[PDB]
């Protein structure tokens, strides 16, 4: 009765899909074929349900390249998909936002949006769309502009949420990741109610220290950012001491309207070798959380403040200990909150414990936590960007991909005005007021 | 889905060819007959971006062979791997270019390129979804040049928003195979900055350093040299035919590789390359291979690329390996290597990963580079044109069939600008 | 041709209820002290004939309506009148016409940026137009 | 004793006759050698009894060439039908109106008014008559117009429904489909009770979109055509919650004398494959009937208005979720209703799902929708007739061919003049009225 | 049912005669000796179309077979496939027409005319309902032309309203294979327009491009060109039959085809066409044969299409397809080929889809155009004619038979009211 539904632009996109639904039918117990051979109907969020015991998602699998919408029918999970949400194009944008935004992307947003409104139509309690997709690809950034725009045309208050593969710092894999990025991150700022970073290098670094996996592939990435989505909609499919609904996350984690860009940690992050030899108590899960190295964006929150900080604990989890925790971790001396916000934290619990998936990297465990956290640091990222960009734009390289697709210089500037704005609204912000 | 047209020029371009389809083949798993005997579904899954299903389960190449004398045609028909390509693509002259650019672009071309244009729309007409026409010639030979220089022209008039790709044997710096080819090469790179979208300069001087060097081969065939630029081939493209954890394709690489439209003149290489005797003292990881590319002696362009700057540098991969390394290695070949890169193209890598190795070995990649280094190139053959225009050399053979001067001193100059545009965005900070 | 606007999370330009109400008084001279009184649809379509000049046609819309099939009604004049200008924000008529504030107040505010969207400056006298 | 009549003119109307007869015998438990191994005698209206357990159809298949009647004869329902009522010409009429109503058809019509004479006089309470013919023939067009002027001077005032095959605005099989098709609407406009229009493109595109067969051939679009008229046909032929007779559907649809011209439009039409992965809500299929995509006539109903509707429902349907449905439509924007019909909706129910034919295509499904609707966008449709009609006249094209065959120019002309005032009517009934 | 009588006239009519029979006994299945061998009761339902029941459970064909000279009439006789032809119906003169219109018009053709005619009128009361005729004649012998018209006047004369076919070969633009064929043709297609309700023109030199270019033919004999000329034949007439889809017959395509009773003049085609070795590399779907026809080097007449406008264009099929594709190639081909359609008369295309398959190939079709292209060819006769009739060239050959100038002076004539005829709707909006 509470429906929830995702979408997934580009690769990236579809192979979070991937990882998430293989989550969730293991969290609900649903085989790949639909069957079903703490619990409330708690699989009737993500879970549509037919005359019979079959269970099809409601998610949508769009993306221009056939190829991994091809390995998504032919896999494991082929019976479970509707065919129709299976949405391929024929060309890629090609890392370019004119291509998937102006040229290609109109030609099947149409059918994209019609298969949205039937999904919606047969819903009761629908509380909004779950976005993922990157800002490298062109198709992702492109479409998922286009598609943010329509959405909020068309359905005028429903929360969106997007956690977006930004672009590393130096580990970079395209060349023209920055005018996309740059080019997106203008479009979607107006549509955007709360975006989700994460970064690669990042989750490699977390990989290669926590997990012992010296050589992690994608794989293992959507398995973490799978559990991160899971725990934030735990509150929704599950009972809980203190649930916490989407809107809670756009209200409570948005101090102002053009600043809505928090990132995200998980806790605990230990393989089954090192499952043991440490309870994983509850503060050392938070303190863990804390700690600037088990953050999952290059950005040292340090040299910042928090402006709001949202922690969600899932499993045997004791509410005084997270009061004791809490309290510690707010006397801390690397952790000094702003001015004008003298209590950023907001507290969800909930009994289901994080579900462990055969033939993954983690370790089951008793508790699990989820830090949110809209921090000032993250700031000093968009720097960077503006940097690269300032320098491919002195010598106007690239540009003519973009020109000769329908699209203009002007477009270009007023997305580097627009960053340059969003930058000094974050700098104010970071600063304290007078008496 | 995303079907792609293959053409070759010349006999350097059918042999090139013959060897490319043989790889092809052999990535797909199809007999000399054209039937199915693989063993994977994943080689059935996209048959249809080189092949045309025809009844009875068999499939044909979707090639074209061109040439203006028959002889390299008998030798693509009588030889094994010739009874798949479909007769009518058999496109063949009869007296031959004779080594002149003029006859293959104005005089003979013009009594062959209906008929291959007619080929080539039927071939559009019967594809799915066209991605992009691919060139396999030589700037060397009048036919290869002047007939490949036409086509390109004609296609691209009658396809604007299609891509090409043209896979050009360039002179080597040292010996010249021929004469008068000064003025073939300038006119057809003339004609190649005009209308194309990226052109791999392949040198056969480079080819036959690395044979002798690397792959430690005393006697290199001919063969042997197509093998690579075949493999180098398939390399750029399995990211389009197979799935990947990154998957590309050639737009991809054409829009990040090309910052200005008039650049688009890259060199290939090809990894890990080893004897047949030193193959097992090697171990084939990742850092193997990223430290096998960026060095000159397996760059497949006679230019040394440390004498200029790298500007753009795509690396493709194929076989299971973690993404992670991958980035680690691209990160730490590209800030040890500060000095080579262009600092106003931060992170200037394009990285794309296929899952399907290549035909035995464990796995492998490509390497496409898009550096300044080349416009040397460029100088030394300016020169030679001045050197040989100055006098007038052999100038009247190509006066004999229509053409003037006017042509010459507009490429000359064209290319010129050509490399001073290179210079100058060598020198930009 | 009319051009169309969104809603979706914009600081100091969302004004508050009986700001609106005011709003909505002062320019069509009349005394709704409640804002979801607005399911009548009756004050929408008297905002698009002061936004166009004609673009709708008053004889059929119901100001003294008092059930739900006229709300329904008036809608549907309504919807007409967006098809006709070419606006394609499709209404929810039906949590409209329950009258509750939530939607009614969504409605509204859309319908406000809407109509700093698209106005002129033109004078004339509601009345005439209502009667 | 509740007994309605076929009659299918034309190649297209004896094919179409196959299907439905196949449809019915599968829907009655007949084998092919008419024998029998929610029901009330339901098969009494369509089948005649004899002596014996056999079943004879009560169906008139008429058409000058005798191709396709004798493939009926050879075919598996060899036994079944009676072997009068496979009437045959000698020579077809060729695409010529004039040759299927003044030279050919009056050399066989006496024998087939006399069969169905002799069908209507053992019958007990006779509705009507249900035509199957096409436009673009010679036979169907010609012989049709006769047949209807001969019926209403000999029978009175009976329902005669005709089901015809409307020429499709760019996908053609003729030349002189033009000719035809305005000399047999302006003969039929005063006897056709009601006119069902259906288009070829449509149904293409429907079986293309949704069966998912890449390459159908007319035994789909025939199956299709046969569905609709087994729902037309449920009421009468099966128990029901709220039955519906044939002078229901002439009265509720027919708002002017001349205007009585609704288009079809059946719901779900779904492949076994994608039969499971959604319930087939009735708000679901209703959705489904209103979309512009699944009507079966290349005219967009967005841009005119609905004078009427009537959706007759099949199986397991409970009438408030029908009410709800309705309603939901009712609200939508897509769909605004004339001014003089404040109330377009008619509502049918029976209790009898729709059968499936072994070797089909659709899928066995527990509810069913047939949307018959009287709008205005098909007087449109029209018009591209008239001009190309108006070109083909520019030059006196084909003309030759009816003049020397028992035709009068002034019958074109007539035709012509008719033709726009009928368009005329359809534009005045479309404007509002004052006050 | 619905019967057609074949008559053949001239030495072209006889041989393509005789090979269209062995086509029809291999479509229905029939030995030379006239039993039935088949395997199919679909063969049978309708062999009374051509064939006649005698006793004994023989079929013999319903043709007449007419000429002045025996050595056609042995070489029938003699070879194969020449017993089932019944013995009177092989009526044949002495000492030939000589290539002289008029006598075989006027005065060797009155000879045996009444006996054609008494055979004729046998033979349609014997028939249940006569459908039609079809005749297979040539313009450019004296024998055919003359017998033909003659014959096609007498019978028209006879049966008013029946409809009746006329197979002309029109002699070659760049050569020609007589004389004195101007003024043949010319009275011939005076005769032709008088008394015909369609004409299919047909061409050698068409012919041999075809078969040198298409088929591969380095060698045409003229049994390949009979057998292409046959299977258009059987291609036009087997929607009669054989059960369809879209059943058609004779009168829908004359119907459909004619706008205006003079304009019967139409250019047949035949797909597929393939070499003997490029067969299995292709695919035999619907749009490949719908992109064969719709060009010139695959049209039977020396005329190409595209100096003209096309009037209307029937298409008939055979075998198991989806009535939807052919729907969509010809509105492709239709809407991209807007230009050499006429706009006066939208959707000018005629479909028409049998169940039978021609044998060997799983699917075929024929192609039927009405378009005015064909006026070059009328135009260049008639200079022809002009320039052989200014100086009274061989005149005094036909005026020594009795005919008079007048007489070719109202052909000529009414030969250019047809070209001004056909000029006129060209050019009409
Ligand atoms: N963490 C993570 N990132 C991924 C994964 N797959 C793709 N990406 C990101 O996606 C970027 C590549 O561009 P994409 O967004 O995938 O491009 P696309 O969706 O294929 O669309 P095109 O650019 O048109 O081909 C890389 O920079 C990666 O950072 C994944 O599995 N895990
Ligand atoms: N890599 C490689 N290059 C080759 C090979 N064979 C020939 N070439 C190159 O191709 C050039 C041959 O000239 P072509 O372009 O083929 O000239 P052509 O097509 O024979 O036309 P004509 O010169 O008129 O006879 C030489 O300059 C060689 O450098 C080969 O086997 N491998
Ligand atoms: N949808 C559909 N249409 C058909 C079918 N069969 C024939 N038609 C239509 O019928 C038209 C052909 O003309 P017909 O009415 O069949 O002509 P006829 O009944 O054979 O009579 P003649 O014209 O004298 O041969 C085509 O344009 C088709 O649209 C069918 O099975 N399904
Ligand atoms: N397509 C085709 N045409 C042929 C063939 N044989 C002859 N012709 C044509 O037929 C013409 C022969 O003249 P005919 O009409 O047969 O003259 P005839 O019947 O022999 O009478 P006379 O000229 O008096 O001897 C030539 O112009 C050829 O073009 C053939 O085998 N195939
Ligand atoms: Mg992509
Ligand atoms: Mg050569
Ligand atoms: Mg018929
Ligand atoms: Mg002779």
């Amino acid at each position: 009765m509470r429906e929830c539904i995702s979408i997934h632009v580009g690769q990236a996109g579809v192979q979070i899909g991937n990882a998430c639904w293989e989550l969730y039918c293991l969290e609900h117990g649903i085989q790949p074929d639909g069957q079903m051979p703490h619990h409330h109907d708690s699989f009737n969020t993500f879970f549509s349900e037919t005359g019979a015991g079959k269970h099809v998602p409601r998610a949508v699998f769009v993306d221009l390249e056939p190829t991994v919408i091809d390995e998504v029918r032919t896999g494991t999970y082929r019976q479970l998909f509707h065919p129709e949400q299976l949405i391929t194009g024929k060309e890629d944008a090609a890392n370019n936002y004119a291509r998937g935004h102006y040229t290609i992307g109109k030609e099947i947003i149409d059918l994209v949006l019609d298969r949205i409104r039937k999904l919606a139509d047969q819903c009761t309690g629908l509380q909004g769309f779950l976005v993922f997709h990157s800002f490298g690809g062109g198709t992702g950034s492109g479409f998922t502009s286009l598609l943010m725009e329509r959405l909020s045309v068309d359905y005028g208050k429903k929360s969106k949420l997007e956690f977006s593969i930004y672009p590393a710092p130096q580990v970079s894999t395209a060349v023209v990741e920055p005018y996309n990025s740059i080019l997106t991150t203008h479009t979607t700022l107006e549509h955007s109610d709360c975006a989700f970073m994460v970064d690669n290098e990042a989750i490699y670094d977390i990989c290669r220290r926590n997990l012992d996996i010296e050589r992690p592939t994608y794989t293992n990435l959507n398995r973490l950012i799978s559990q991160i989505v899971s725990s934030i909609t735990a509150s929704l499919r599950f009972d809980g001491a203190l649930n916490v609904d989407l809107t809670a996350f756009q209200t409570n984690l948005v101090p102002y309207p053009r600043i809505h860009f928090p990132l995200a940690t998980y806790a605990p992050v230990i393989s089954a070798e090192k499952a043991y030899h440490e309870q994983l108590s509850v503060a050392e899960i938070t303190n863990a959380c804390f700690e600037p190295a088990n953050q999952m964006v290059k950005c040292d929150p340090r040299h910042g403040k928090y402006m709001a900080c949202c922690l969600l604990y899932r499993g045997d989890v004791v509410p005084k200990d997270v009061n004791a925790a809490i309290a510690t971790i707010k006397t801390k001396r690397s952790i000094q909150f702003v001015d004008w916000c003298p209590t950023g934290f907001k507290v969800g619990i909930n009994y289901q414990p994080p579900t462990v998936v055969p033939g993954g990297d983690l370790a089951k465990v008793q508790r699990a936590v989820c830090m949110l956290s809209n921090t000032t640091a993250i700031a000093e990222a968009w720097a960077r960007l503006d940097h690269k960009f300032d320098l491919m734009y002195a010598k106007r390289a690239f540009v003519h991909w973009y020109v000769g697709e329908g699209m203009e210089e002007g477009e270009f500037s007023e997305a580097r005005e627009d960053m340059a704005a969003l930058e000094k609204d974050y700098e104010e912000v970071g600063v304290d007021s007078v008496e | 889905m995303r079907e792609i047209v293959h053409i070759q020029a010349g006999q350097c371009g059918n042999q090139i060819g013959a060897k490319f389809w043989e790889v092809i083949s052999d990535e797909h798993g199809i007999d000399p007959s054209g039937n199915y005997v693989g063993d994977s579904d994943l080689q059935l899954e996209r048959i249809s971006v080189y092949y045309n299903e025809a009844s009875s389960h068999k499939y044909v190449p979707r090639a074209i062979l061109v040439d203006l004398e028959p002889g390299t045609m008998d030798s693509v028909r009588s030889g094994a791997f010739g009874h798949l390509f479909r007769p009518d693509n058999f496109i063949f002259g009869q007296s031959g270019a004779g080594n002149n650019w003029a006859k293959g672009h104005y005089t003979e071309g013009a009594e062959l390129v209906d008929s291959v244009l007619d080929v080539v729309r039927k071939e559009c007409e019967n594809c799915d979804c066209l991605q992009g026409f691919q060139l396999t010639h030589s700037l060397g030979g009048g036919t290869g040049s002047g007939m490949g220089t036409l086509l390109i022209s004609k296609v691209r008039e009658e396809y604007p928003d299609r891509i090409m790709n043209t896979f050009s044997v360039v002179p080597s710096p040292k010996v010249s195979d021929t004469v008068v080819e000064p003025y073939n090469a300038t006119l057809s790179i003339h004609q190649l900055v005009e209308n194309t979208d990226e052109t791999y300069c392949i040198d056969n001087e480079a080819l036959y350093d690395i044979c002798f060097r690397t792959l430690k081969l005393a006697t290199p065939t001919y063969g042997d040299l197509n093998h690579l630029v075949s493999a180098t081939m398939s390399g750029v493209t399995t990211s389009l035919r197979f799935p990947g954890q990154l998957n590309a394709d050639l737009r991809k690489l054409a829009v990040n590789m090309v910052p200005f439209p008039r650049l688009h003149f890259f060199m290939p290489g090809f990894a890990p390359l080893t004897a047949r005797g030193s193959q097992q003292y090697r171990a084939l990881t990742v850092p193997e291979l990223t430290q096998q590319m960026f060095d000159a002696k397996n760059m497949m362009a006679a230019c040394d690329p440390r004498h200029g700057r790298y500007l753009t540098v795509a690396t493709v991969f194929r076989g299971r390996m973690s993404m992670k390394e991958v980035d680690e290695q691209m990160l730490a070949i590209q800030s040890k290597n500060s000095s080579y890169f262009v600092e106003w193209i931060p992170n200037n890598v394009k990285v794309a990963v296929c899952d399907i190795p290549p035909r035995g070995l464990k796995m492998s990649s490509t390497f496409i580079g898009n550096s300044t280094a080349i416009q040397e190139l460029f100088k030394r053959i300016s020169e030679q044109f001045t050197a040989m225009f100055r006098r007038k050399a052999f100038l009247h053979w190509y006066t004999g069939e229509g053409m003037d001067e006017m042509e010459f001193t507009e490429a000359e100059s064209n290319m010129n600008d050509l490399v001073s545009e290179y210079q100058q965005y060598q020198d930009a900070t | 041709m009319a051009v169309n606007v969104y809603s979706t999370s914009v600081t100091s330009e969302n004004l508050s209820r009986h700001d609106m109400l005011a709003w909505v008084n002062d320019s069509l001279h009349l005394n709704y002290t409640k804002i979801e009184q607005l399911c009548s649809g009756a004050a929408y379509c008297q905002f698009m004939d002061m936004l166009f000049p004609g673009c709708v046609h008053l004889r059929k819309v119901k100001f003294q309506a008092k059930l739900e099939h006229e709300y329904i009604h008036n809608f549907k004049v309504l919807q007409a009148a967006f098809k006709k200008m070419g606006v394609d924000k499709i209404i929810p008529v039906e949590k409209l016409v329950k009258g509750k504030f939530q939607d009614n107040f969504e409605f509204i505010q859309w319908f406000k940026k809407f109509f700093d969207a698209n106005y002129d400056g033109k004078d004339y006298n509601p009345l005439l137009a209502r009667q």
